[PDB]
C-alpha cells in the first residue's frame, strides 16, 4: 500500500 | 449485461494489469528527460506543493585545522514552494471492443493507449526543456543564468568537441566540476556522427549524451547531473485512470505529476 | 509536541540509514582520487598528526660479505608530524519539513546532504590532486622533484603513447618500477578514445586510466599506486553530524578528516 | 615500558607478518634478474660457498650403435668454489612510535622497511648485473666472453630489430639454441616502444623484454635464460633481523644472500 | 565503537 | 562517536576539575584588586542584590562603669540596594582536542581558558576600581567624597613620601587609621621605584604597595584596608559555564558576580 | 552540594 | 625450520 513508484528512473 | 450499465471497473484485474505494462514500457522507451535527471522519491497524490529552492554563490567548502570557516548555503530571503502541474492525455475504449476481448478470451487492444502514453512522455519532455509560460515554470532554456556559448563554426570535426570543452570550462569556473550529462537537438545530434566525435562527447560526459526531438534548432544543453543542481518532484509516476462513461463508450486519462525544479541555475550551460 | 521540547537526535531511524547510504553513495559514485591511493589504517578523530615521512635522496650499497662496510640506514630526512585538515560543509532543515515527512509518511528532501556530500567529496579530490598553499599542504600536481615529461603532439595518434611511454621511463630511471594509475584532465582523456590509443594506455599501466575534472585544461599525472609511495591517512570519514538545535532549524555537517602524504615524492610524473 | 630497556622484541607477531609480508610483496615487484633467472635451489644459512663452473667449449656429443665413441668429457675446466655475499639495508623504527602504538594505539608504519627492501633489490640487481671489483665478483656486462656486438642508432625504424638479431647471429654461432630474453636500459627501451617494435622483439624472444634501471645510457643484453648457461644460488632470501637496540632506537636490516654463476659465458652478449 | 570506516577501500 | 551528537555536558570531571584549577590560578596571581579589598562571604546563585549602605559620619562612642551615655545609633544613613553585575569571558574549545585528550589519556589544553580568565580579572579590576558609569556603580575613582589631593613634584627625591604622608593626614583627620594600602599606575610606579621610595611607603602604608594597569597615565590612591570602610559582596567566584555547542566546538564562558560597595567613601584619598 | 567558595581572597 | 623460499622466482 506504499507509494511504489512505477517507471523507474533509468538512472 | 455488464455494459448495460455505467460500470465502475470495466475492466478486470488482467487487462488492468495489461494496460499497466503497456504503459510502463511505452513510455520507458520514448522518455528521454528522466535519464539526463534523477527523480526525487514519491510524495503521494496529496502533495501538491514542494519547496523551490535557489542557491545563487558559490560556497566551495572548507579546508581548516580548526573548522571555524563556518561556510554554509544561505536559503533565499523568501522560499517560493512552486506548485506541482499535472500532465496527462486521454484515450478512448470502446465496449465493443472490451466485450469483444472478453469473449475471444484474446489480448485486448491497446494501441490508444501506448499513443497516449508517448504523447504524454513527450509533452513531459516539453515542460522539462521549456517552461510552461502560462504556469510560470521556469525550463532549461527559459531559466536566468543559462550560461551561454556562443556557437561559431560547427561542422569542422574540431568545433564540435570544442564548444562542448568551452561549456565544460564555463561550468568549471562557476563552479561546477560534477558529471556532465549532455542533450543535444535531432540535427546537431545526427551531424555530430560524421568523425566518430560522439564517442568523445560521451566519454567527456561520463553520464550520457541524448537527443531529444523537442530541442528546436542548434540546442545543446551541459547540465552537472547531481542532486542539488536539479531535481523531478513525482507526486504520482505515470497510471491510467477511468474517466467515467459517455456515449457508452469508455476514455482514459494516461496521468502524471511531475515538476522539474532547478536548485541552482549555474548548473546548466547552453549553446 | 516535539516542536516545543528540547531533544537529540531530530531525525529518527529509517531516517538517519536514508542520510548515511546517500551520503555513503554519493561519496562512492565520485571520488576519483580514492582509486589511485591505498589509505592508512582508520585512526579515529583523536589523532590530528601524522609523520609526514620524506624518503628522499636514499643510499644504495652493502654488498659486503660479513656483514662490515655499514649502511646509511633509512628515516626521513626530518619529522615534520603535519596536522590533518578538516573537509565538511555546513546544510540546514527546516524543522516543518521534517514533520510534515513525520505526518505525510512522504520521503525526507536530502537533496541538500546529497549536494554537500558530492561537495565535500569535490574538496576533497582538490585536496588530494592539489595542494592549497594556506595550510602548507602538498598535492600531486605541485610537489617538488615531480619529475615533469613534456607532452608535445598529444592531438597526435601518436605522441599520447609516446608522452606516456616517456613518463614511465622517466619513472624507471629515477627508481619506481611500480605498475602505474595515470589520471588524465578530460581533454586529454576524451582525445585519446577516439585514436584509440586507450588501449594501450590501459594495458602500459595495468591499473587503470581515470578521468578527473580538477585538472587543468591540458594535463595528467602518472603515479605508481603501491604503499610506501603514497598514503591516505584518514582520521574520520563522510559522516553527518548535528550542530546543536538554533531557532528551531537544524543544521547538519557532513564530515571527512583526510591528508595526503607523498612519501617518496619520486612516484609522480606529471604532463 | 620498554622505552627504558634494551629491549630484545619489541614488535609482536601481527606485526612480524605485517613487515614479512610488506618485504615479500616488495621483493616480487621489485626483482628483474630472478624473472630471468633459474635459482638453485635455497641452502639455508649455513652454506657460504657453491662450486663456480666454467663450461667453456662445446663439445658435441656422440651417436653410435654400440655406444662407444668415447665423447669428448664435459665438466668443470677447474672448480672455484667463490663464496656467496650478503645484500642487505638498515632501517629504523622510532622509540617513539612504538610507545604510542603499544598504548595509543595507532598503527605502526614500515614505509621505512618498504624502502630498506625496495633498495637491498636494487642492490642485487646492480651485483647480478655488473660486478663489484672489490670481492672478485662478475656480473653480465664485465664478464669476459661476452661477445660484443656493435650498436646501430636507434630512433630509426628496425634498428633494435637489426641488433637484436644480429646479437642472435652471433650466439647462435656460438652454439647456443637456448630462447633469449633482453634487458635494456630505460632510455633504448622507449626508444623501442615508440615504433611498436616490442612486439616483433617479445615474440622473437619468446622470453620476455624486462628494462633494468642500473643499465647505462645506452646499453643493452640478450641472454639464453636457460639452464646450463647461467644460475642464481640462493642461501637466505629476503628476511628482516633485529639488530639489537642503540640509541633506543629500534634498527632492523633486510637480509638476503645471493650468488650469480655464469656458468656458460657465451650465452650472454652485450650491446 | 570502533573506527568502523564507511567509505573507502574502493580499489 | 560521541562528537556527532551535541551533548549537555561533553567533558567529564577530571576535565572540568582541570579547567577549574586552571581558572583558579590564573585568577590568584592576576587578581591585584581582591588582596587589598576584603570580600563577602558569596551568597549564590539565586541572590542578584546586596543592601548598599552610608556610614557618613562617626560616632566615638563611650566608656562607663555601668554603660549609661547614649552614644549615637550607627545605621545606614541611607539604603540603596544595588543590582549584582556579571562580569563574564568567553573561550572556546575544540572537539579533536578533547577527543585528543581522552586518546592519549593526556591532560586538556586549556589555553584558552587560561587567557578568557586572564581578561575577566583585567575587567574584574577595572570595574572595581572605575566604574561602568551606564550602570551607574561607583569605584575608587568615581567615589564622591574622595578627598582629592595634589601631587605636585613628583619624580623628586621624597615627593613619593610627601604625597602619601598629606594624604594619611587627610585621612586621619576624617579619622580613618587602620593599615594603609596603596595601589598606582605603573608609570609613577616606576618613577618612585628608581630610588627607594617602595620600601618607605610599603613601611608607612603598611600593608601594600600594588601596581595596576587599569589606572590612568599617572594616578594613584590610598585606601583603607580594614572592613566596613569597603567590601566585595560575591555572588559566585569564578567558574567555568559551557554555552552550548556551536558549530561543532564547544564555548565556555568564565563567570563571577561581583559588587564593589564602598560603605564609607571617606576611607579613600586619590592622586 | 555546599555553594562552596573557589578562590578565597588573597588579602 | 625447512629451507622454505620465501621470495619465489618470478619465472
Amino acid at each position: 500500500p506504499e507509494k511504489r513508484l512505477t517507471v523507474g528512473s533509468l538512472r | 449485461p455488464d455494459f448495460l450499465g455505467h460500470a465502475e471497473n470495466p475492466l478486470r484485474e488482467e487487462e488492468w494489469a495489461r494496460l499497466n505494462e503497456t504503459v510502463i514500457q511505452v513510455a520507458r522507451r520514448s522518455l528521454v528527460g528522466r535519464r539526463i535527471l534523477d527523480i526525487y522519491g514519491p510524495l503521494g497524490a496529496g502533495v501538491q506543493t514542494v519547496p523551490y529552492d535557489e542557491f545563487q554563490g558559490v560556497s566551495p567548502g572548507a579546508v581548516d585545522i580548526v573548522g571555524e570557516q563556518e561556510t554554509a548555503m544561505v536559503f533565499t530571503d523568501a522560499r517560493k514552494f512552486k506548485t506541482i502541474p499535472i500532465i496527462y492525455k486521454d484515450f478512448l475504449l470502446h465496449w465493443r471492443d472490451i466485450e469483444a476481448a472478453r469473449t475471444h478470451n484474446m489480448p485486448l487492444d491497446v494501441s490508444a493507449a501506448a499513443g497516449a502514453a508517448a504523447l504524454c512522455a513527450q509533452q513531459e519532455d516539453e515542460l522539462i526543456f521549456y517552461g510552461d509560460a502560462r504556469l510560470g515554470y521556469e525550463g532549461l532554456m527559459t531559466a536566468n543564468g543559462r550560461l551561454t556559448v556562443p556557437l561559431g563554426d560547427w561542422t569542422s570535426p574540431g568545433g564540435g568537441f570544442q564548444a562542448i570543452v568551452e561549456a565544460t570550462r564555463k561550468l568549471n569556473e562557476q563552479g561546477h566540476f560534477g558529471p556532465y550529462a549532455v542533450v543535444l537537438s535531432p540535427r546537431l545530434y545526427s551531424q555530430l556522427h560524421r568523425g566518430g566525435e560522439i564517442e568523445t562527447i560521451r566519454q567527456l560526459a561520463s553520464d550520457g549524451v541524448y537527443q531529444s526531438n523537442r530541442l528546436r534548432g542548434e540546442s545543446g544543453v551541459v547540465v552537472s547531473t547531481g542532486r542539488e543542481n536539479m531535481d523531478l518532484a513525482v507526486s504520482m509516476d505515470m497510471v491510467a485512470a477511468y474517466l467515467g462513461a459517455s456515449r457508452m463508450n469508455h476514455p482514459f486519462r494516461v496521468l502524471e505529476a511531475l515538476l522539474l525544479r532547478i536548485k541552482h541555475p549555474d548548473a546548466i550551460c547552453t549553446l
